[PDB]
């Protein structure tokens, strides 16, 4: 990207933006998800509850992971 | 030294005292730091007098006391080899500004 | 009979009682020169009288210490001589009396301090002996 | 008390502005007002 | 051929890398960590490093701690009387760069302002092994000298 | 929170939380010595003088006999 | 008084077969031969030394060494630009500039820790909310030149990916505290 | 006759820059020069929060680190009224006392290396590299362990630290004995130390010595018996107090104070209550990582405590603990804001190194390094 | 240039210089001027990395970037002048070395840097430094080469300033520091030719202050060969009189006729012959420095002087020679 | 020189604690 | 013949010490944060320490008040005097616990 | 407190506190006289000047506040006599009573500028030799005025030019609602 | 062997009773000699570059086990190194020529020297 072209001059390792835009969105059951972090609620970010009312995937701001309603 | 400067008179008296002290100490200044060739005794007296006159408009006695104290500090650190010598040799219109900066 | 004060420099005095009586009589005589209605003169008079009394009653230095619970008679002599210095000093630059304006703002913050913080505890009472 | 303060000469001809910092418009709280600051 | 020059440089560098006695400008705690790097566990007398107490005969100068604006002239005067094949190691954040006191008025923003530095031991209280690895990097800097090949241009 | 960080399945109550942290074992540690146990079990004042004096008494006689042999 | 103190401190040891004991100790060094004997016992005992480059001193997972910006297992730098570490830093080593990247999620355009102007106190590791900045147990990064020692904006602190295998271990073992 | 007696052995006494006015070999006056290590600590702390202020304290005295963080913490709890748990107090003492040991192990054998005994230095520094396996294990950094935070202490001990501190305390009486058998009996030591720098008690009081140089003279004055500032009022230990005042008494004290500190370590180990590590007041103690991530109200405090700070109320207190050098006290005026306000640091070594002038009068020039030895002069505090 | 600062030591001056002769007596003052007025300096060094170490300071964290380069190999000179807008040239020798001859070190390099800077379009100011009186038909092969260098740097690259500093005095110089350490042959100073030479030395700080002053100047001082002479036109004997004032020694000169000197400097002129051994850099007796010493052409004519740079040089008595005190 | 010489005689070593050994 | 009364046998070389390296979580520590009574009862103004303090009462004394106090202070009887911190020295070799703490 | 009853009322002039360590904010004239009291007195025996803390309140009229701490090794108590002296008011020196006050007052004058009366050897102790300016004041910027020092053609010498550094980033953490 | 010119001889005087616990990718052989004696000297690494070795060649998978911070040999943490962003070690090329040494983004030695002027000139 262009933002990622400000701090990364390598341009051979995939830019973190792409590393997160290529991970598939995670199906879930309800209308709210946790995304506590990687797996361990103490080694991830503060738990961020995401709303899945929209049809498009709602990204988790801290981790970039994406969640969809999976009705 | 107690601030006997309950008036500008005592303060001025001790100003003259410090001036006599610095003047009568110029010999050792010229000796320890080797200015007897670059600077003349007239010029060092001139500089000490221009110092004591540059800060002559001090209607406050205690401020004069403190100025004389800073001067005695400077001298005592010049007499002894506490400070070096390459500063002692240094201690001894709008357009031309505009062209350089904005300040 | 006292071997030595543990303190260095405070040399053991054999004639402790005698010089203590001398110093306390000197103190009682010299304190008369300060105005009577000053807390300093009430204090000096009171404690000098108490120590002079207990020094006259008891004979051994050990009994002086035991009753007059103020450490060792050598430190007591240090205190009495320092008090004589102070009374001969206070005569000069006499600070007695209160000027008319006398603005003295007593400030009290009562915030409790946590117990586990340096708090100068009182220490043993004169039942140490 | 400018000369005895040891501040260099070139920083005593400085032009300051003695304001009082207004309240941070983002937060409606007056706990940082009334503290005049030389600028 | 050039091989003899390569080996005489290898020999000179082996000498200057084996016996590298530093004038340890041990100012502050990084001198206490340097004392641990001179102590029993991480030997510096193992690698030849002998802490000289005088600037006169010393290959290196492990300035440690906060170089104060008043200890700047003394550090410079000491650095000026080391024999020419000298190096300087900055140990600790305060000595290598401004450090905890970068913005202190009395602290120089790193000895790189007074003496030219060749290896900055990193970490404000460097582990004794970290100062030891900084010296094992100074040894590399010696092993890359080849002064004879340069004297022959 | 603080009942979702220290779980201990069950426990019916906010007390009885796991509380497993470092400390002395049950019964404390062994009685640690702190005094100065410097053993003075060496040769005494005598036995050191009498070894030295004895060596002088016999060894100097041996020096004498060696001087006799050399002469 | 020192004269009388000397007279008495020498009249304390004044009985035969005690003057002899003290004389023997001075005449034949006794305290000093107990110094030499201890020194010998240590000359022969095993040596508490460490041939460094091959084996290194013991550390702990809490050890604070080279700062590393962590990443989330699925790429995506963990460092949302809150600037809490830039705030908590005592030496103000970390300079953070933030920009909404095109993806939309905040990230730091500039995350430069100045290692030379850094006290290695681990405040950044504590202050960071997502454990984005942690100190890798590296501590072996002595640099020939000062400019290298200033760790660039999110590029060299991004070398923590190599140290993640140890940083993730230390965090998985320290997070209990 | 003026002699510019500088640092004899660098890396031991770093910036020592005495200017001795001698008389042959007899010193007539010793004029120490300070400021060569004058970092802007008493100014830089006015510019940073009460949390950012703590790391300066481990960097104030570089041979006894945590004692100063413990003196600062007790000056931002004197204001905060921040009651810390029992476990925080016991750990805080078990490390203030491990620090007393870390200092006397240095300030004895660095002194004993200035006098000339080369081996006690390296034995004591192996001991210190055992105790830094505790500092480095409990906090992270071997020397500057910014660990004794204002409320309580940074984070709990690892699950194997009391066992290791015990396995060290069992074998530490022997190390003190060796440091003692190698130096106490020696006639080359006594001669180098007896009647050296004798300080009559009136002088140690006048010059505000208040340390192991106030208990040499015989003034029974330990601020752990005078002003018990932790479990110290529960822990049993005898303060060794000298009877002559010479540098041989201060050594014998520092070598007994290194055993009573062992008693205090063994007690703190044997009685360490399993309680919370930091004060429950989460507006003075940043909540744990687990809680701030799971709880929104803890996250707000973790944000306003690692950026804003405490904002300890407006007051001014002088909290003084018994640091190994002496009575290290931090006079902490506190404007209501989150940053301190003239956090003045009374540091022994500023009062002790004053004593060098009268301690080393008429002593031979080679004694002027023994005096500097027994004063435990660490120039970070000066 | 694109200056964003106030003074220096953290300012910017848009001058990313490559002072080709920075690891040298003139170079340390010029680099300090360029990097104390706050501008990058790409000091290129020739051999031991210890050469520009004394230049990693006097510049703030990358304001002085010492770089490695081979004098005879281009594509490395182009790499040193990659990111640069000023290129000063201090590469010069007073003595022939077995590997680099007088032309290959004074002329065939300055011409080479000139060409490889011309190619790297963007070198705004290219200063070329050569000795004063370095005009063709001068006896010393060093000055003939340094004249050809001027002629080839102006031809191959016009609007390129050319300083003409006369013998420069200062600490670690090649003019006074050889005389001292030869006064350590018991006050014996061998002033050659009888001191009839008339040359105008100059405090090296002022030569540097002129080299930077032609950078800070406007479009002028381009293609104009200055002559950084200095004050107080001296004679070799008279200059030696001032040394003995600083170093406490009694003047004990001798006169040497030029044949005697050229015979005394006849050795160390087989440099191209004695291949398996480099000679020890003839300090005082240099046959070429002597050929220059013969004719007193080292005087500033009506060509541009310091006055055309708003600059006035320091004297040669007092501080600008106080580096001799270290010899007392 | 009449300066006070460091007399290496003294009283014998007797560890002197404070009075708070048993009961404060 | 030295400082080895079967007690230096506690030697410095341990060889079995930190047997469980630190970052190996054999037992997962718990490190309680808050007392159990203060988990589900988060009322703070009672627990508060920063702000739960009596305000500063700075009241002025004028000459009348202090002359009244000086006249009220009739005599300095004992127990109106500060107690001395009594501390004497007492020789003890290893009697505290028998050298074993 | 006993000390306030005996003390002449005039000596404890301005203020008096009763927690966090008790203090007698006195007047500069009655200071060394007040320090003479509390020492060489039988019921108040301090003898130990622990510290002399200059404190600078720019918004006051008497800017500084020379906070004399005092420990009483005898009665186990600590009193903090204070004063107030602006930049040009020479305050009485107590080096004659407690000789430890020598260096503490040198530091108070160096950091702040509160010159001390009849203090022998009142010379800048902490700051640099040619230091102009008083650091621990408030109006003295953190990074100092002219306090960078680098090596240069003036060989073996570190100059003292005007200062320039990465700008100290002052963070305005202070929140409203106090 | 054949190095009587290094302290590598001290390591090779070890290994006499030591067991070899794994060997990383670079060749560094990680040894363990426990039980015998001298705690702190029971874990080391033989750098497999008998010359030109230095510290920091020990990868992160082992730099834990080798400093006694953990008890997990690098053959056990290699199942925990992250596959997506995992990067090999770099030996700390400090001084060994440019383009191996690290450079900031304005050093003029870094290819692509960025300009920091926040204002975009016209
Ligand atoms: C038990 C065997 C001892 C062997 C010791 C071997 C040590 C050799 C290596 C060196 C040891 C350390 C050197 C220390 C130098 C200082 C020694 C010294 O001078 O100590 C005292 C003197 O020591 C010596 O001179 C020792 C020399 C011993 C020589 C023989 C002594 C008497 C021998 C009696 C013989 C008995 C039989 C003869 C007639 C039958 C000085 O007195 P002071 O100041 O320490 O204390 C008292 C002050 N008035
Ligand atoms: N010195 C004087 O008195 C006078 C000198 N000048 C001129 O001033 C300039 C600089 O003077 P100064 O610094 O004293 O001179 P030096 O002889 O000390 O050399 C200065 C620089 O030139 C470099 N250099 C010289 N020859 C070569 C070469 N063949 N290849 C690569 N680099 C080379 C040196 O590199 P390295 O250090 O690696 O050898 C060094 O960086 C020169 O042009 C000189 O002739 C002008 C007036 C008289
Ligand atoms: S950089 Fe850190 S460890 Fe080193 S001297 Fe400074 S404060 Fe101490
Ligand atoms: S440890 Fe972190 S917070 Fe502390 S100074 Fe270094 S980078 Fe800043
Ligand atoms: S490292 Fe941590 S504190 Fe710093 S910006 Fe990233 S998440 Fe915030
Ligand atoms: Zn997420």
């Amino acid at each position: 990207g262009n933002h990622t072209a400000k701090w990364m001059q390598d341009r051979s390792k995939k830019s973190p933006m792409e590393l997160i835009s290529e991970v598939p969105p995670i199906k879930v059951d309800g209308r709210i998800v946790a995304c506590e972090g990687d797996t361990n609620p103490a080694l991830g970010h503060p738990i961020e509850f995401i709303c899945l009312d929209l049809n498009e995937p709602a990204i988790c701001k801290y981790c970039g992971l994406r969640y969809v309603q999976d009705h | 030294v107690p601030p006997n400067s309950a008036n500008l008179t005592e303060a001025r008296r001790r100003v003259f005292d410090f001036f006599r002290a610095a003047c009568r100490s110029i010999p050792t200044i010229m000796d320890i730091y080797n200015l007897q060739d670059v600077v003349a005794p007239s010029q060092l007296r001139y500089a000490i007098s221009a110092q004591i006159r540059n800060n002559a408009h001090i209607t406050d006695p205690k401020v004069i006391d403190l100025l004389i104290f800073k001067g005695m500090e400077e001298l005592t650190d010049i007499v002894d080899h506490a400070k070096q010598r390459h500063h002692i040799i240094g201690q001894y219109d709008f357009l031309k500004n505009f062209y350089t900066s904005n300040y | 009979v006292k071997q030595t004060t543990g303190i260095v420099g405070l040399d053991v005095v054999p004639n402790a009682r005698a010089v203590l009586i001398d110093l306390y009589s000197k103190t009682l005589k010299e304190i008369q020169a300060v105005p009577e209605d000053e807390g300093y003169r009430k204090a000096v008079e009171s404690f000098t009288r108490q120590r002079l009394n207990v020094c006259k009653e008891e004979e051994d230095w050990e009994m002086i210490e035991k009753r007059l619970g103020c450490g060792q008679v050598e430190e007591l002599i240090e205190e009495a001589r320092d008090e004589l210095t102070l009374i001969g000093k206070m005569i000069e630059w006499d600070p007695w009396g209160v000027p008319d304006d006398y603005e003295c703002e007593v400030i009290e913050n009562d915030a409790p301090i946590p117990k586990h913080v340096p708090q100068h505890r009182p220490g043993p009472l004169p039942e140490q002996f | 008390i400018g000369k005895v303060s040891g501040i260099p000469e070139e920083h005593l001809s400085r032009k300051v502005i003695i304001y009082s910092p207004a309240r941070t418009a983002t937060q409606s709280g007056s706990g940082k007002l009334g503290k005049w600051k030389i600028n | 051929a050039e091989f003899v020059i390569s080996k005489v440089d290898d020999l000179m560098n082996w000498a200057r890398t084996g016996s590298i006695w530093p004038m340890t400008f041990g100012l502050a705690c990084c001198a206490v960590e340097m004392m641990h790097t001179g102590a029993a566990r991480y030997d510096l007398d193992r690698f030849g490093i002998i802490f000289r107490p005088s600037p006169r005969q010393s290959d290196c100068m492990i300035v440690a701690g906060t170089l104060t604006n008043k200890m700047a002239p003394a550090l410079r005067k000491v650095y000026d009387q080391m024999p020419e094949p000298r190096w300087v190691i900055s140990m600790g954040s305060c000595a290598n760069g401004g450090g905890y006191y970068h913005y202190s008025y009395s602290v120089v923003r790193g000895c790189d302002r007074i003496v030219p530095v060749d290896i900055y031991v990193p970490g404000c209280p460097p582990t004794a092994e970290a100062l030891l690895y900084g010296l094992l990097q100074l040894q590399k800097k010696i092993n890359r000298r080849k002064d004879f090949l340069h004297w022959w241009n | 929170t603080e009942a979702m960080i220290r779980n201990k399945p069950g426990m019916a109550s906010v007390k009885d939380m796991p509380l497993l942290q470092d400390g002395p074992p049950p019964g404390g540690f062994a009685p640690v010595r702190y005094a100065r146990r410097i053993s003075n079990t060496g040769p005494s004042a005598m036995a050191m003088f009498l070894a030295v004096s004895g060596a002088f008494a016999w060894g100097m006689y041996q020096v004498g006999q060696g001087n006799k042999i050399r002469r | 008084d020192d004269e009388e103190a000397e007279q008495l401190a020498k009249e304390i040891s004044k009985d035969w077969s005690t003057v002899f004991e003290r004389s023997m100790n001075t005449l034949f060094l006794t305290e000093m031969v107990r110094g030499l004997s201890l020194t010998l016992k240590y000359f022969f005992d095993p040596k508490v030394t460490i041939n460094y480059p091959f084996e290194k001193g013991p550390l702990s997972p809490r050890f604070r060494g080279e700062h590393a910006l962590r990443r989330y297992p699925t790429g995506e730098e963990r460092c949302i630009a809150c600037k809490l570490c830039e705030a908590v830093c005592p030496a103000q080593a970390i300079t953070i500039e933030a920009e909404e990247r095109e993806d939309g999620s905040r990230r730091t355009t500039r995350y430069d820790i100045d290692m030379t102007k850094c006290i290695y106190c681990g405040f950044c590791q504590e202050a960071c909310p997502v454990d984005a900045i942690v100190e890798g147990p590296n501590f072996e990064f002595a640099t020939e030149t000062h400019e290298e020692l200033l760790y660039d904006k999110e590029k060299l602190l991004e070398n923590g990916d190599r140290w993640e295998t140890e940083i993730a271990e230390n965090l998985r073992s320290e997070s209990l505290y | 006759f003026t002699l510019n007696f500088g640092p004899q052995h660098p890396a031991a006494h770093g910036v020592l820059r005495l200017v001795l006015e001698m008389n042959g070999e007899v010193v007539e006056r010793a004029e120490p020069h300070i400021g060569l290590l004058h970092r802007g600590t008493e100014k830089l702390i006015e510019y940073k929060t009460y949390l950012q202020a703590l790391p300066y304290f481990d960097r104030s005295d570089y041979v006894s680190m945590m004692a100063q963080e413990h003196a600062y913490s007790l000056a931002v709890e004197k204001l905060l009224n921040c009651e810390v748990p029992l476990r925080a107090q016991y750990i805080r003492v078990l490390f203030c006392e491990i620090t007393r040991i870390l200092n006397h192990l240095l300030a004895l054998t660095t002194h004993a290396m200035d006098v000339g005994a080369l081996t006690p230095f390296l034995w004591a520094f192996e001991e210190r590299e055992k105790l830094l396996e505790f500092y480095e294990r409990v906090s992270g950094a071997r020397m500057h362990a910014s660990f004794i935070r204002p409320g309580g202490v940074a984070q709990d001990l690892p699950l194997g630290l009391c066992r290791d501190i015990d396995s060290f305390t069992q074998q530490f009486a022997s190390r003190i004995d060796e440091l003692e058998e190698m130096l106490t009996g020696n006639r080359i030591w006594k001669q180098r130390l007896v009647d050296i720098g004798t300080v009559t008690a009136q002088q140690a009081k006048d010059w505000g010595f208040s340390g192991v140089m106030l208990r040499g003279p015989g003034v029974c004055w330990d601020l752990r018996r005078a002003a018990p500032y932790d479990v110290y009022d529960q822990l049993d230990f005898d303060v060794p107090v000298g009877t002559r005042g010479d540098c041989y008494d201060r050594y014998c004290i520092r070598i007994e104070e290194m055993r009573q500190s062992l008693r205090i370590i063994v007690q703190c180990l044997n009685q360490m209550p399993s309680g919370m590590i930091k004060a429950d007041d989460r507006k003075l103690c940043p909540p744990s990582r687990c809680r701030m991530k799971l709880s929104m109200e803890s996250s707000i405090h973790h944000f306003e405590l690692y950026t804003e700070g405490f904002s300890v109320p407006a007051s001014s207190t002088y909290t003084a603990v018994e640091a190994p050098k002496g009575e290290f006290g931090v006079f902490l005026v506190s404007n209501g804001s989150n940053r301190p306000y003239r956090c003045k640091i009374r540091a022994p070594g500023f009062a002790h190194l004053q004593g060098l002038d009268f301690m080393s009068k008429h002593h031979m020039l080679a004694d002027v390094v023994t005096i500097i030895g027994t004063q435990d002069i660490v120039f970070g505090e000066v | 240039l694109a200056r964003k600062g106030t003074g220096g030591r953290s300012s910017v001056s848009g001058i990313v210089a490559t002072v080709f002769g920075a690891t040298g007596f003139l170079g340390r003052y010029l680099v300090q001027q360029l990097a104390k007025m706050g501008s990058q300096v790409l000091v290129p060094f020739r051999g031991s990395e210890d050469s520009p170490r004394h230049l990693k300071l006097m510049g703030d964290l990358g304001q002085v970037v010492p770089m490695k380069f081979d004098p005879r190999d281009e594509d490395s000179i182009k790499a040193v002048m990659a990111k640069a807008n000023v290129v000063i040239n201090l590469i010069g020798r007073e003595y022939e070395t077995r590997n680099f001859s007088f032309e290959d070190a004074n002329h065939h390099i300055a011409e080479k840097l000139a060409l490889v800077a011309k190619e790297h379009g963007g070198i705004m100011r290219y200063i070329q430094v050569s000795c004063l009186g370095a005009s063709v038909s001068s006896p010393s092969r060093m000055l003939r080469a340094k004249a050809a260098a001027e002629e080839a740097v102006l031809n191959a690259l016009p609007e390129a300033t050319i300083m003409r500093p006369a013998t420069m005095i200062g600490t670690e110089d090649r003019i006074l520091n050889p005389w001292s350490m030869f006064v350590k042959k018991y006050g014996f100073l061998p002033l050659i030719g009888g001191g009839t030479t008339k040359f105008q030395p100059v405090y090296v700080v002022d030569v540097a202050a002129a080299i930077v002053a032609a950078l800070k100047d406007d479009g002028s001082s381009m293609g104009k060969t200055y002559e950084l002479g200095g004050p107080d036109v001296f004679t070799t004997h008279e200059l030696a009189e001032i040394m003995y004032d600083m170093i406490r020694e009694w003047p004990r000169y001798v006169k040497l006729p030029f044949p005697i000197a050229k015979a005394m400097a006849a050795p160390r002129d087989f440099m191209v012959n004695k291949v398996p051994f480099p000679l020890p850099s003839p300090q005082i007796f240099n046959l070429d420095q002597i050929n220059a010493l013969t004719t007193d052409t080292l005087v500033s004519d009506n060509a541009l002087k310091f006055q055309d740079l708003d600059l006035v040089p320091h004297k040669l008595k007092g501080y600008p020679v106080e580096f001799l005190i270290q010899y007392r | 020189a009449a300066a006070a010489a460091a007399a290496a005689a003294a009283a014998a070593a007797a560890a002197a604690a404070a009075a708070a050994a048993a009961a404060a | 013949p030295c400082a080895h009364p079967e007690y230096l046998e506690a030697v410095p070389k341990a060889t079995e010490y930190r047997l469980r390296c630190p970052a190996t979580i054999d037992e997962e520590a718990i490190v309680p944060s808050s007392d159990p009574e203060t988990v589900y009862n988060i009322v703070y103004h009672g627990r508060d320490q920063r702000r739960n303090r009596p305000p500063i009462r700075r009241y002025v004394l004028t000459k009348d008040n202090v002359v009244q106090m000086m006249n009220e202070k009739k005599s300095f009887d004992v127990s109106d005097f500060p107690k001395v911190y009594l501390t004497t020295v007492e020789e003890d070799l290893d009697t505290r616990g028998g050298g074993y703490e | 407190k006993y000390s306030w009853e005996t003390l002449p009322k005039k000596w404890v002039k301005k203020m008096e506190r009763s927690e966090h360590g008790n203090r007698f904010d006195t007047n500069t004239d009655y200071l060394f006289q007040l320090l003479c009291f509390l020492k060489l007195h039988t019921y108040t025996r301090v003898q130990v000047l622990i510290d002399i803390c200059g404190v600078d309140y720019p918004s006051r009229k008497r800017r500084f506040e020379v906070v004399y701490n005092l420990l009483s090794t005898r009665y186990n108590s600590r009193i903090r006599v204070q004063t107030s002296a602006d930049e040009v008011t020479r305050i009485s020196s107590v080096v004659s009573l407690f000789p430890s006050a020598g260096w503490w007052e040198r530091e108070v004058w160096d950091m702040f500028g509160v010159s001390f009366i009849n203090h022998p050897d009142l010379r800048r102790i902490l700051t640099d030799y040619g230091f102009e300016g008083h650091p621990l004041r408030k109006d003295f910027p953190l990074s100092g005025y002219v306090q960078v020092r680098y090596d240069d053609p003036e060989k073996r010498v570190v100059s003292e030019p005007i200062e320039m550094t990465q700008e100290f980033r002052y963070f305005d953490f202070a929140s409203p609602w106090e | 062997r054949c190095l009587p010119d290094g302290n590598l001889l001290q390591t090779k005087i070890h290994n006499i009773g030591a067991t070899l616990v794994g060997v990383d990718k670079f060749g560094n052989k990680y040894y363990q000699k426990l039980g015998d004696t001298q705690y702190g000297r029971h874990r080391w690494v033989e750098y497999a570059s008998k010359d030109r070795y230095n510290a920091s060649q020990v990868p992160a998978e082992w730099h834990g086990w080798l400093h006694f911070i953990t008890d997990h040999t690098g053959d056990e943490l290699l199942s925990l190194k992250p596959k997506r962003y995992g990067l090999e070690h770099k030996e700390n090329f400090s001084g060994e020529g440019d383009a191996y040494i690290y450079h900031s983004k304005g050093h003029t030695l870094n290819p692509g020297q960025k300009n920091w002027t926040r204002y975009q000139s016209w």
